[PDB]
């Protein structure tokens, strides 16, 4: 339900309805988010789950929807 | 796996610290409590490389090569290195910690930055050569932290580029750090030596400055050094309606950039300190003294600061900078109350 929540609030930052938004998308290597949106990412997530710290922020963990909803898991 | 930092070069630091049996973060970083303003203005003329007035912060002390270096017995050393000697060098290195590598952005593909060298040089630790023949290179910044594969001829490439706008040819920081048996089983009683030391530091509150060609240099240490750098960058207020505007001359252009500039590298330095203060938390619970501070966590204060920071350089919204200055405050007012409680026990 977390991935399906990570995905739902991905999507109004995407740049079109037609961009394909999968657990394996890449947001952030392709481009396809841009810093407004990691803010957005970081803001929903210590709204709704945890404070995450700097060290938490690599690309590994916010390059696609799986990734982030990992993240969110190990860390709550 | 591999260790990393907001600081790029600490990040790497603290992978070579690791190899010698050295908690970086914990015995070297959060053994070093430290609070600081810094300024770049007109100072005597000329100065023609003031280009501006330039405020940031930093927690950082005296840095981790001279701690790194005494407390563990060996060197931490900045040298320039010929091509046919680099290799050898790293191997060298590498028996008695490793070696910070200088080299540009573009130099580097997962930075994705073939377009720029940068506005200043990266760095990576050689982790010696993989058994299918390729080096390999840890990235200590934690956006792009991890383990990366580089061909030997395009390592030296890498080393040597022409033009060298940096100045990183053969650059090299040698981390020769390997404690004695002796000193290694005693490295938590020398952090809490450190620690007390950068505390006292911290409470005496000394300042200074110095002229230099690219401006005075100003610095203000202790519970002053946020008031002070808050007061300080009021005196940028003027970015937000500035950047709204959109009939901006080239010079107003360039204004705003240097300015979300000055907020981003600020940002960096909030993240540091979050990360330091961890480190301090780490140590001071692993030596027994956590009923010291009773639950205070400047860790999560300098970390309200780092993201208000973030939000600021991000949008430069009219209430983002007033919502960093107070996140700097409350950073401040639990810093010096964790100092003042901590010392006391140590
Ligand atoms: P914002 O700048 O905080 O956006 C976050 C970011 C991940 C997009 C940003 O940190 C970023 O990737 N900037 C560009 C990276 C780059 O290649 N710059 C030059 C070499 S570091
Ligand atoms: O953290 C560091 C080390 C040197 C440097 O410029 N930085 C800032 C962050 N950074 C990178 O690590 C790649 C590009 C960049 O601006």
């Amino acid at each position: 339900s977390l991935l399906v929540d990570v995905l739902e609030l991905l999507r109004p930052l995407l740049p079109s309805a037609d961009t394909e938004l999968t657990p394996d998308t890449e947001l952030f290597s392709s481009q396809l988010l841009d810093s407004l949106a990691l803010e957005e990412i970081q803001a929903a997530i210590e709204s709704r789950w945890v404070p995450l710290p700097p060290e938490e922020l690599t690309l590994a963990n916010f390059n696609t929807p799986a990734a982030i909803a990992e993240t969110i898991a190990r860390t709550s | 796996q591999t260790l990393h930092a907001p600081h790029c070069e600490v990040g790497c630091a603290a992978n070579v610290a690791r190899r010698v049996g050295v908690d970086l973060a914990r015995q070297v970083i959060g053994a070093h409590w430290a609070s600081r303003m810094l300024v770049r203005e007109v100072g005597t003329f000329p100065q023609p490389l003031l280009d501006r007035t330039q405020v940031t912060f930093s927690a950082q002390g005296e840095g981790w090569p001279a701690l790194l270096a005494r407390m563990t017995g060996g060197e931490v050393t900045s040298r320039h290195v010929p091509r046919e000697e680099l290799l050898s060098t790293l191997h060298a290195d590498r028996a008695e910690g490793g070696t910070l590598l200088f080299m540009e952005d573009r130099a580097c593909p997962w930075l994705d930055s073939a377009h720029s060298p940068g506005m200043l040089p990266h760095v990576v630790v050689p982790d010696g050569v993989a058994p299918d023949g390729s080096w390999q290179l840890i990235e200590g910044h934690s956006w792009w932290r991890g383990r990366y594969a580089m061909s030997e001829q395009d390592l030296l490439a890498a080393s040597y580029p022409d033009p060298d706008p940096h100045h990183v040819a053969g650059r090299v920081l040698s981390l020769r750090i390997r404690p004695s048996a002796e000193r290694a089983a005693q490295l938590d009683t020398l952090a809490r030596q450190e620690l007390a030391a950068g505390l006292r530091t911290y409470l005496a509150a000394e300042c200074g400055e110095t002229e230099t060609p690219a401006g005075r240099i100003v610095w203000a240490n202790g519970p002053q050094s946020v008031p002070l750098l808050v007061e300080r960058l009021r005196g940028w207020d003027y970015l937000c309606p500035l950047a709204a505007r959109n009939d901006l001359s080239t010079e107003h252009a360039r204004d705003v950039a240097l300015g979300r500039y000055l907020f981003l590298a600020l940002t960096d330095e909030l993240a540091f300190a979050a990360y330091a203060r961890a480190g301090t938390l780490r140590l001071v619970e692993g030596l027994g003294l956590a009923g010291a501070v009773g639950g205070l966590r400047p860790d999560e204060a300098w970390r309200l600061a780092w993201r208000s920071g973030q939000k600021l350089y991000r949008r430069l919204d009219r209430q983002n900078l007033s919502a960093l200055f107070s996140a700097l405050e409350k950073a401040a007012e639990v810093d010096v109350e964790y100092a003042r409680r901590l010392l006391k026990e140590l």
